[PDB]
């Protein structure tokens, strides 16, 4: 359910590319909280495997890629 | 034809440093006064 | 300033106080929180006042206080009381 | 230091390794001149 | 002997101490020289001796001298208005004659039992009421609530400047919400006839005429109304329906035309803000509330202040007008509701409710029945009901957690609608 | 719905008492989805200082971590709540262990010494997650 | 995507802050607090930590400037155009003037957005910076 | 006086203003007072604020205008006092202060005053 919503939303912002700014004001904290939920969900996967990495690479993107 | 009828109708504080300068400069004059009155 | 009234002896009554705002608060705090109206006393015989209670009706401001001083009185009826307030044009302060 | 903090976490709990690593930056002053110490060791420290 | 008292005189302490004795010693005289000299009248903690020494010192430093030396127009315009004035003369005269004739017909029946029973039944019904349900609007206290003539919808503004419409009966969620261009809303009112239009007065000095479209949330601006510099505390419709009164701050209430969206009458004469406005049922007068505590009657067709009424020591917020037409009510921050019967004109004058406590926000009569019940809402969190003759307080109702900004009562008096600081609209039986 | 008014109600109620342990339990329950990440530290501190820190506030902080993350951190708060004890803690304890594993068996005697089907209810609440 | 979209239209939504700091940054800032209002609710002492990547024990950071926290602002034009010794004082000096700018942007009506506070506020910052860099006059022996 | 800025409401009169600045200094001595627009903003977000005091003469006044909007949300009373220099003096500062926040301590000795000033402030928000 994540990708069909995010693709429809990026396609929405590219389509217009004022009324949607409040929806940014709503959607911004949600995005961050979800990112942190999933990042913290990756640490739950690496508690056994490579435990120090969570402390070593702080950001969710670089952590996620170094996983890959 | 409209009538515009007519209308019909303290203390100050001071800070801690200000207290210090007032008190010091107030005590100094009196003390020096007693010094010259003793001389 | 103000007055105090009631109906006969055991009859209910009204209290009115006017003045600067600092004193009115302390007198409200006297009547309500300090003094206990339900408390029982032995009159010169026992008296059980537990039913008795005090309540504030309104609080506000006025153009003048026609009260010269504070005085307590006793009215037998509900009418001569409303005339007692009638001297001060306060008749509407009593709420039946 | 990026090598020291690791080699020290081998030999010592990390809180002491971090103290020892950050204690060497400081700032260095002689009269007018001042520089932060990024690279070398300061051997004027008791634990040096 | 000279060099002995010269050094002694040259010294600052003695030089001040010689000035200290020559300034007079009293509270008000010491204080008066200070107040005239512009220096602080009082400082945090000082005995009057210390204040006197502050006299001496301040005289010394500045080297200032001793306290000896120290010490109605009639404005022609707008014939086009004068046409509308003729119209108000015809309309209000006919309507007035009809009203008073009806009252005369009511005096004939007497039959004390019917009336005295009807009142008692009304008082019991009002002593019955409790709240059916609350609701939500926004995060800002609810500044205005208004019922349409058919009592089927509510219209609520708030300190957010956004108004939404509601279903009276139910109150589940809404028809549609609209966010106005304006920030803070004082009052709102419905057109007396069509129920197709609202009007909104808010902080920007602009008054909005809304077209309420069917069941659509398509509420549409019919026109914007301009010419208030300050925020607008109240707006009303002339009971005829063509004209719209507005009362704001700049000590000017303005009588306007709904159709043309033109300013007709710019009225003056309040010492301070004009917070309230009300029209007579006959549309003959307009009574004006203000922050100067002076409720001020106006004869719109003569442009002439008729009778000025001060029963209030504090600002007058709400001015309610009886459906009977010969009385008026006002209320203010002093927690008192003055009811002036204009007819009697000599002595009964005011009958003043002691009302609530902690101000009073809105006073309201009962639309049908010619009015009897008084519904008042203050910041005491309560709401009161009063008789129109005994003016005795009958019952009070606590449903609110916070203070009450605004209220209306239905034409048939079966629902009591109140907004407030708790941000919930509450319906009452 | 609309926790936005719940904020306000927590404020109004919370200024009156003020110190009720529960009102801080809901105040802390608010910042979960309350999207305010700035104040949650402070109010935790505040909710600890004003409450004469209580097992319910402590529990809601531990749960406030565990729900998010850092199962090892919430161990300090839950275990710190135990030492002031009462069944609301043991469930979240056994869930944090259930995530970190292997310590569960030694902790059972403590649950008996704190006391019927309690042991059964525990196994009922372990099946939640 | 959101952040890039804000940078395009931001001169409308926040004309003052994009005038002081610049749009590439203000977009990042507003982008963080997720609005103009929520960013103007932020005290000025919390603004300098936004661009700060993370703090970890082995990072080994003490700058010559004395800056403890390097954010999206520390990379702005009004700071790094000045000598190093002035940086620590300019952050605290600029951050405040950013906040107030935001507190203007929340109050400006959407239809008409206006500057001329940020002009004075650049004047104060640039001049006061020259003054911080000006060094004492010589002293008589 | 000068023209009171229409954007400044409510504006405490001098009889109330004496009481306000007085309870302000009475608070500062107990360090129940936070001072500054930022340091009032902190007390509004945190939620320990009793009522916010602000200067009606602040130039420009657009810098403190968010505090009304935040106080309406937090249901916090707020007033404007006429001059910022006297507000700066009551706080104990020698330089102007355009905002101040009385914080919440229910074991405080000055509580009864603060409630009276709040009851008089809530009167002016209408």
């Amino acid at each position: 359910q994540i990708l069909p919503k995010i693709v429809d939303l990026k396609r929405i912002l590219q389509q217009q590319e004022i009324k949607l700014l409040p929806f940014f004001n709503e959607i911004i904290p949600l995005i961050k909280s979800n990112i942190k939920l999933m990042h913290n969900f990756l640490i739950s996967l690496y508690s056994r495997r490579f435990p120090e990495l969570s402390s070593l690479i702080p950001s969710p993107l670089q952590y996620s890629k170094v996983i890959s | 034809v409209a009538h515009p009828l007519p209308e019909k109708i303290i203390k100050a504080y001071l800070t801690q440093h200000e207290r210090k300068r007032l008190r010091r400069n107030r005590r100094k004059m009196a003390r020096e006064a007693r010094e010259i009155k003793i001389k | 300033k103000g007055l105090c009234l009631r109906i006969r002896d055991d009859g209910p009554g009204i209290i009115i106080v006017v003045g600067n705002e600092k004193s009115c608060k302390f007198y409200e705090n006297l009547v309500m929180k300090r003094i206990k109206w339900n408390e029982d006393f032995e009159l010169h015989i026992k008296m059980d006042m537990h039913n008795n209670s005090i309540s504030k009706t309104w609080e506000g401001y006025l153009q003048d206080c026609k009260f010269k001083g504070w005085f307590m009185k006793v009215c037998n009826d509900q009418d001569s009381l409303l005339r007692t307030l009638g001297q001060f044009d306060s008749e509407h302060f009593y709420s039946p | 230091f990026t090598l020291l903090n690791r080699l020290l976490r081998l030999i010592v709990d990390p809180n002491i390794a971090d103290y020892i690593t950050a204690k060497n930056n400081v700032v260095i002053n002689f009269k007018d001149m001042s520089h932060v110490n990024k690279y070398g060791l300061i051997r004027g420290l008791k634990f040096a | 002997n000279e060099s002995t008292a010269d050094i002694l005189k040259q010294l600052p302490h003695e030089r001040l101490q010689a000035v200290l004795e020559k300034i007079p010693e009293e509270d008000l005289e010491v204080r008066r020289l200070l107040s005239i000299l512009k220096k602080p009248e009082v400082v945090e903690n000082e005995d009057v001796q210390q204040r006197r020494i502050r006299l001496a010192e301040i005289l010394m430093v500045d080297e200032i001298d001793l306290e000896n030396i120290n010490n109605d127009f009639f404005t022609p315009a707008t014939s086009e208005l004068i046409f509308a004035r003729r119209f108000l003369i015809n309309y209000s005269l006919e309507r007035s004659r009809k009203r008073l004739q009806k009252e005369m017909e009511r005096h004939q029946k007497f039959n004390t039992r019917q009336e005295l029973l009807s009142r008692r039944t009304e008082l019991q019904r009002m002593a019955n009421l409790e709240l059916a349900g609350s609701q939500l609007v926004s995060t800002k206290p609810i500044s205005a609530v208004s019922l349409s003539t058919d009592d089927m919808v509510v219209a609520t503004g708030s300190w957010a400047g956004d108004l939404q419409v509601l279903n009276s009966q139910t109150l589940q969620p809404l028809t549609q919400k609209l966010d106005s261009h304006v920030g803070k809303i004082g009052a709102i009112d419905w057109h007396p006839d069509s129920n197709n239009q609202m009007i909104s007065c808010a902080e920007d000095g602009l008054i909005k005429n809304f077209q309420y479209s069917n069941e659509e949330g398509g509420l549409r601006l019919l026109g914007d109304l301009v010419g208030h510099e300050r925020r607008i505390s109240d707006v009303k419709y002339h009971p005829s329906g063509k004209f719209i009164g507005s009362a704001s701050h700049d000590m000017t209430w303005r009588l306007w035309d709904a159709s043309t969206h033109q300013e007709l009458l710019l009225q003056e004469g309040h010492d301070k803000g004009v917070f309230s406005l009300s029209f007579q049922c006959d549309g003959s007068l307009v009574c004006s509330g203000g922050m100067d505590s002076l409720s001020m009657l106006w004869d719109i067709r003569s442009g002439s202040k008729v009778m000025t009424l001060a029963g209030h020591s504090k600002p007058i917020y709400t001015v309610a007008w009886s459906p009977n037409g010969y009385q008026v009510a006002t209320g203010g921050g002093d927690g008192i509701i003055n009811v002036w019967d204009i007819r009697k004109r000599d002595e009964g004058q005011l009958n003043q409710i002691l009302a609530h406590r902690n101000i009073v926000t809105q006073v309201r009569f009962s639309k049908e029945d010619g009015g009897k019940k008084l519904v008042s809402c203050g910041y005491d969190n309560l709401i009161n009901v009063y008789s129109s003759d005994t003016w005795l307080k009958m019952g009070s109702l606590a449903g609110h957690t916070d203070k009450i900004i605004s209220l209306d009562i239905s034409n048939n008096s079966h629902f009591l609608v109140s907004g407030g600081w708790d941000r919930s609209i509450k319906l009452w039986n | 719905g609309n926790l936005d008014q719940a904020e306000l109600l927590v404020t109004q109620a919370l200024q009156k008492f003020p110190s009720n342990a529960l009102l801080w339990v809901e105040q802390i329950k608010l910042f979960k989805h309350g999207n305010k990440s700035s104040l949650k530290k402070t109010i935790f501190q505040d909710a600890l200082r004003r409450t004469q820190n209580d097992h319910r506030v402590l529990l809601e902080i531990g749960v406030s971590f565990y729900a998010e993350a850092q199962y090892e951190t919430s161990l300090k708060w839950l275990e710190r709540a135990l030492k002031k004890c009462y069944g609301d803690t043991w469930v979240w304890l056994f869930r944090t262990y259930a995530r970190l594993g292997k310590d569960t068996v030694d902790l059972y005697n403590m649950f008996d010494q704190c006391e019927c089907t309690p042991r059964e209810i525990l196994l009922r609440l372990m099946n939640d997650k | 995507d959101i952040g890039q979209y804000i940078a395009s239209k931001i001169s409308i939504i926040a004309p003052n802050v994009c005038f002081l700091v610049g749009p590439e940054i203000a977009a990042q800032l507003i982008a963080h607090a997720g609005g103009v209002l929520e960013f103007s609710r932020i005290p000025s002492c919390n603004i300098a930590s936004i661009g700060k990547n993370k703090h970890l024990s082995h990072e080994l950071h003490t700058l010559e400037s004395g800056v403890r926290q390097e954010g999206y602002l520390f990379a702005s034009d009004m700071i790094q155009k000045f000598p190093v010794s002035v940086h620590k004082q300019m952050l605290r000096m600029l951050c405040a003037k950013v906040s107030l700018a935001a507190r203007v942007d929340a109050g400006q009506k959407n239809g008409d957005r206006n500057t001329v506070l940020a002009h004075k506020w650049k004047a104060e910052l640039s001049k006061k910076a020259r003054k911080l860099s000006e060094a004492p006059s010589i002293s008589e022996t | 006086m000068s023209a009171p800025n229409p954007k400044a409401f409510p504006l405490a009169d001098a009889a109330l203003t004496q009481q306000i600045l007085d309870v302000v200094q009475q608070a500062a001595n107990l360090r129940q007072l936070k001072k500054g627009a930022n340091e009032a903003t902190k007390t509004l977000n945190r939620g320990i604020s009793e009522f916010i005091i602000m200067a009606a003469d602040c130039e420009p006044i657009e810098i403190l205008l968010h505090l009304p909007l935040l106080c309406e949300d937090k249901n916090v009373p707020y007033v404007f006092v006429p001059s910022r220099v006297a507000l700066g003096r009551a706080c104990g500062v020698s330089r102007p202060v355009i905002a101040a926040s009385i914080t919440t301590n229910d074991a405080s000795a000055i509580k009864t005053q603060i409630y009276a000033v709040k009851d008089k402030i809530e009167t002016l928000l209408i």
